[PDB]
């Protein structure tokens, strides 16, 4: 079942009394029709942020930004593949030594890396816009819909991957912790692997700057917990990988006999 | 016009698994709903029982001012195709002959949040193919701020208000409303959606070509050793 | 001879009454210095004179308005002078940081100054003011303004011109991401090299804004010179219609004063003439 097939958050169209109330509200609005009206007090107008129409518009804005970011990533991947093919297929009449081929390969790698970083930055901008658009849907019931959860999970995952590839590891921790609270996302081991790496980076940064011992212990414990969880989810409990990770964590952490 | 014939050539997409779509474009296959008003999305998008095509494109109020991110309002343009008779037993979408169009429904929506202005326009052609001139079976509906109610017929006493068939409009030299509508909107709208369907087909066939080329590259990669 | 009435005295008194009123009108023009003092002297001249007087006060005030506009333009251009030097300093620091002999620690020590420079750019953008109005924050931009700046540089209703000032903070200069708010870094040689280009783009944006303000200043200078020229010509036009000629008016005053003396002398003669036949 594709939750994004209709590209909408909630379908808006039953009680006879409700229909009568809607008709009377429409009749009242007809009398006071004034498109030039602007409310000095913003509260009553800001009540619109709890409606279905506002939520649908914001959902579609976020979907548009998310599609733009995914398009950036995929187009960059296609460009990299095509560029590698073209570089391999073109003639080199002045290339006769092995070190010249090594230099050419290094140049191609430099170009590819630069393009990849540029694409990641642009996609991250789009994903941040999508996150901001999704953050201002204030209806608790509409945030519980499957379509909202699917779009939020996709946007969070793409943002986390882009930000990790840009080497901003600590910034991904709050987003990952939000991500693993949606549906059964806690059962996906890649999230725990990302969390283990990010918490290891935080612990190393605390150690390098000689920061407080409390933060060092907290970061190390979080890293060990998420590493063990990622190991169990991918390889299973009481597996050789699980036993090895248990031994490593036991060595790493503080225990008392 | 003959574009109604062309709209029968988009029956190829019924058995074609659509994965690549244009930006802010929604497309799905389904069955007619109660009274045949709209298309209801089917759980399985590849079943032969599918008989309707739904194509939608949305935008945002204020995009011409560069203010789409301000959330000023919503708008979208969609139209739905309706066919009759079960689709063929074979599952291949590549070889598909045009089928008969039961009805063609077009839907224009716009809602300005700041101005509290909502406009909905609906066109329904219940006799698409069969006559080059079927004005008596073309329904036009205009609704502003949820008025008039949905499905309200037009009375000759109050002309221009409510759901009116196209034959109720005047087409004199003084006011060629029929001819102006047909020349300006309907032809361009049908052509735009036909070209969108063809573009979707082009992209989803380029997808398979790319898959074949990728397999060829993977196989060729083993010749280095 | 008739003694019941003195027709000669009546005529001499009628002549004296008329000339006395002419003397009073000459005193009004000499003491005030204006040719037209009351309605009835020159109604068309008074209406043209008072229309010109409104223009003269308007032109003088419009000249004052223009100089205040020049002050605002001059003030805004002064703030961008500090912003220009800071970006130049970042640009020289990026060339040094792009070299390969430095380590991560030396590049971090360069980034320590870069952070201060970025903060000072933001502070300049935030605190540049003229009469408590923020200038460089983006309020007076063209695309999405929150306000507009018009200078009323004429004496009449719609004689006003508009001035635009674009945003001049780190985000507007391309040195800070407008969506994530992370800014440029020099702590890596690769990053330092790409900062060099970013500083070049930032400098071009600052140079363009300064040229716009210099263009605004030059136009107001011409207008202020023209307004002064217009003021001189109008005041000369008003004086020629309204202001009395003292030398010419004194001649009229003397003539009427002597005429009063002659009429009084003859009136005393007309009163005595009646007594002749009483003998």
């Amino acid at each position: 079942v594709d939750e994004l097939l209709k590209g909408e958050l909630v379908p808006e169209n039953l009680t006879e009394d409700q229909k009568k109330k809607k008709k009377e509200i429409m009749e009242q609005e007809s009398l006071w029709k004034n498109p030039d009206f602007k409310g000095y007090n913003k509260t009553f107008q800001e009540l619109h942020q709890l409606s279905k129409t506002f939520a649908n518009n914001q959902f579609r804005l976020a979907l548009s930004n998310y599609q733009s970011g995914v398009n950036t990533i995929m187009k960059n991947r296609d460009w990299v593949e095509q560029y590698r093919k073209e570089e391999a297929e073109k003639k080199r009449l002045d290339e006769k030594w092995y070190w010249q081929k090594v230099d050419r390969k290094a140049r191609e790698e430099r170009v590819v890396y630069r393009e990849k970083m540029k694409a990641k930055q642009d996609a991250l901008n789009y994903f941040s816009k999508a996150i901001n658009h999704l953050d201002e849907i204030k209806n608790p019931d509409l945030r519980e819909r499957p379509e909202f959860k699917r779009l939020l999970s996709d946007v969070y995952r793409s943002w986390i991957m882009a930000e990790y590839d840009l080497q901003n590891l600590p910034q991904t921790i709050p987003i990952l912790e939000l991500y693993i609270e949606i549906d059964d996302n806690e059962k996906e081991y890649p999230a725990h692997k990302y969390l283990a790496s990010a918490y290891s980076f935080e612990e190393n940064m605390i150690k390098k700057t000689k920061g407080p011992d409390d933060m060092l212990f907290k970061y190390r414990y979080k890293k060990n917990v998420h590493l063990l969880r990622a190991t169990e989810l991918k390889y299973g409990k009481d597996s050789p990988e699980y036993k090895h990770i248990v031994n490593v964590i036991n060595r790493d952490e503080v225990i008392s006999v | 016009s003959e574009v109604n014939k062309r709209l029968r050539l988009h029956t190829v997409l019924f058995k074609m698994k659509v994965r690549t779509l244009p930006h802010k474009t929604v497309l799905y296959k389904g069955k007619p709903s109660a009274d045949g008003e709209r298309c209801e999305a089917a759980d399985k998008q590849e079943a032969q029982d599918n008989t309707c095509l739904h194509l939608e494109v949305f935008d945002f109020v204020g995009s011409e001012d560069g203010k789409s991110s301000k959330n000023l309002g919503a708008k979208f343009k969609k139209m739905e195709l309706f066919f009759e008779g079960s689709n063929n037993a074979d599952p291949d979408p590549r070889k598909e002959q045009p089928r008969n169009l039961t009805k063609i429904r077009t839907y224009i929506y716009q809602n300005n949040f700041l101005l509290e202005d909502k406009v909905i326009s609906v066109i329904a052609d219940v006799a698409p193919n069969g006559e080059p001139a079927h004005n008596d079976k073309i329904e036009l509906f205009y609704q502003h701020d949820d008025y008039p109610v949905w499905g309200t017929p037009e009375t000759p006493s109050e002309k221009g208000v409510g759901k009116y068939i196209l034959s109720n409009v005047e087409n004199t030299k003084s006011n060629p409303i029929r001819n102006n509508f047909k020349k300006q909107f309907y032809f361009k709208n049908l052509d735009y959606f036909d070209k969108l369907f063809t573009k979707i087909f082009d992209y989803n066939d380029r997808d398979s070509n790319k898959h074949y080329k990728k397999n060829v590259e993977a196989l060729k990669g083993s010749l280095k050793y | 001879m008739i003694i019941n009435h003195n027709v000669s005295a009546i005529f001499a008194h009628r002549t004296l009454k008329s000339n006395d009123a002419n003397l009073s009108k000459d005193i009004e023009k000499l003491s005030s210095g204006m040719r037209i003092n009351k309605a009835g002297d020159d109604a068309s001249g008074l209406a043209v004179s008072e229309k010109m007087r409104t223009q003269i006060a308007g032109l003088r005030r419009a000249e004052q308005n223009t100089e205040d506009g020049m002050s605002l333009i001059q003030t805004a251009e002064g703030y961008l002078q500090e912003t220009h030097e800071i970006v130049q300093r970042v640009r020289v620091l990026a060339v040094q940081a792009a070299n390969g002999i430095y380590s991560e620690e030396d590049r971090q020590q360069i980034q320590v100054e870069v952070s201060q420079l970025v903060d000072e750019i933001d502070r300049i953008a935030s605190q540049a003011e003229f009469n408590k109005m923020k200038l460089l924050t983006g309020a007076f931009a063209r695309l999405n303004p929150t306000a507009s700046m018009w200078f009323h540089i004429g004496a009449n209703m719609h004689q006003r011109e508009r001035v635009y000032i674009e945003t001049m903070n780190t985000a507007a200069l391309g040195l800070r991401n407008p969506t994530v708010l992370t800014f440029i870094s020099l702590s890596t040689a690769g990053k330092a090299n790409s900062v060099i280009g970013l500083c070049d783009d930032a400098l071009r944006v600052i140079s363009k804004q300064r040229a716009d303000l210099g263009a605004y200043y030059n136009r107001m200078e011409h207008a202020a010179k023209g307004l002064m020229n217009a003021y001189e010509n109008t005041q000369a036009s008003e004086s020629r219609i309204r202001d009395t000629d003292m030398a010419e008016q004194m001649t009229s005053f003397t003539r009427y004063q002597i005429l009063t003396q002659a009429a009084t002398s003859m009136l005393a003669q007309a009163n005595m003439k009646s007594q002749s036949v009483m003998r």
